[PDB]
């Protein structure tokens, strides 16, 4: 029925303005109230603000009021951003009801959400990953090996094994942001101990935003 | 802000179960509570509003109840598509605020982790910064504790954990614990060990290496 799709720059530097927009179709934009909600990694959902389609009347979260601007598609501008503003940003319709018997209104609940656009606030520059082998085995029947893929920015990297012919038993962990401002993850795989010494295990690491491709043989130390 | 508190943070369940999750607020909100369902990387979906009204299209096995400061979401006969994270949200007053969620995950038999430790490669040592990786593979349930010991002494700080989503095929988790040290620090100890505690283990398991051996 209603369709929401938000867009914006995936990267913003600290102290700059974060700007996101939302394209809405399927209904009369004028008669409804539209707004923004975010979720920072590891945090809960946080309402930013909601505005009336027809008149651009609306309210913001008091904690974000000072640096927030919502205009009518609708647009969001968040000034003076910091690392904490790193989040997924969702467009939404806000519904409300009379609390009366009285002039009091409820605040908003949200019956349609967009897929959400991720935005990261960071001072880091684009940088290719380092790739280090994770090597141990013939005592146990199954061995583990991997590749540590670190010190890159921004996300994502992809990892495959033996040009994608090895898939069973692969685990590629989510990336973690290090204090340095660069990301790190490992990819691991379990294989028969008996295969070490006749089979070669190679991790193929891709990092598109730096146009980096790495092949790394993982040998027994 | 009105504080919204959800419990439990996680529940394990099976298809066919009836599950109950709770939402409590710091002051009365009448019946102005909404419930949402979120699957990884997907847009949230409204399930319930005004505490008990089912949104358009939502299946009837979902039911909301409560008023004031105490609310409940009940899922009668859980189905495969219902494994997800659920959030509640108050909207009696500004700002609307959300609970931190309840994850409903798939129950399976207990499985101990297989533990592996990986010393830093020589070329990481040369860089001056080393990462020591401990791997916990294919375990259940999620709860697991890893302790790092250096020459038999507890090492706190300088570690980060990362976990996979529940595996689609065997419903297990895997986890890495990565200890990051300057090489100067790394060279000042001889044995590195990660000690793993988990329900599937009757006693803690330790995997270790001697640096430079």
């Amino acid at each position: 029925q209603v369709q929401l799709q938000e867009s914006g720059p995936g990267l913003v530097k600290p102290s700059e303005t974060l700007s996101v927009t939302c394209a809405v179709s399927g209904v009369s934009f004028s008669s409804f109230w539209w707004g923004w909600i975010r979720q920072s990694p590891g945090k809960g959902l946080e309402w930013i603000g909601t505005i009336y389609g027809s008149s651009g009347r609306g309210e913001y979260n008091p904690s974000l009021k000072s640096r927030t601007t919502i205009s009518r598609q609708i647009s969001l501008e968040l000034t003076s951003v910091t690392a904490a503003d790193t989040a997924i940003y969702y467009c939404s319709r806000g519904l409300f009801q009379p609390n009366g018997f009285s002039f009091t209104l409820t605040s908003y609940w949200f019956d349609v959400w967009g897929p959400g656009v991720p935005v990261t606030v960071s001072s880091a520059s684009t940088k290719g990953p380092s790739v280090f082998p994770l090597a141990p085995s013939t005592s146990e029947s199954t061995a583990a090996l991997g590749c540590l893929v670190k010190d890159y920015f921004p996300e994502p990297v992809t990892v495959s094994w033996n040009s994608g012919s090895l898939t069973s038993g692969v685990h590629t962990f989510p990336a973690v942001l290090q204090s340095s401002g660069l990301y790190s993850l490992s990819s691991v795989v379990t294989v028969p101990s008996s295969s070490l010494g006749t089979q070669t295990y190679v991790c193929n690491v891709n990092h598109k935003p730096s146009n980096t491709k790495v092949d790394k043989r993982v040998e027994i130390k | 802000d009105i504080q919204v508190t959800q419990s439990p943070s996680s529940l394990s369940a099976s298809v066919g179960d009836t599950v109950t999750i709770s939402c409590r607020t710091s002051q009365s909100i009448s019946t102005w509570l909404a419930w949402y369902q979120v699957k990884p990387g997907k847009a949230p979906k409204l399930l319930i509003y005004t505490a008990s009204s089912l949104a358009s299209g939502v299946p009837s096995r979902f039911s909301g109840s409560g008023s004031g400061t105490d609310f409940t979401l009940t899922i009668s006969s859980l189905q495969s598509e219902d494994f997800a994270t659920y959030y509640c949200q108050q909207y009696i007053s500004l700002p609307p605020t959300f609970g931190l969620g309840t994850k409903v995950e798939i129950k399976r038999a207990v499985a101990a982790p297989s533990v592996f430790i990986f010393p830093p490669s020589e070329d990481q040592v040369k860089s001056g910064t080393v990462s020591v990786v401990c791997l916990l593979n294919n375990f259940y349930p999620r709860e697991a504790s890893v302790k790092w010991k250096v020459d038999g002494v507890l090492k706190t700080g300088n570690s980060q954990e990362s976990v996979t989503e529940q595996d689609s095929k065997d419903n297990t988790y895997s986890l890495s614990s990565t200890l990051t040290l300057s090489n100067t620090d790394y060279q000042s100890h001889n044995v590195y060990a990660c000690e793993v505690t988990h329900q599937g283990l009757s006693s803690p398991v330790t995997k270790s290496f001697n640096r430079g051996e």
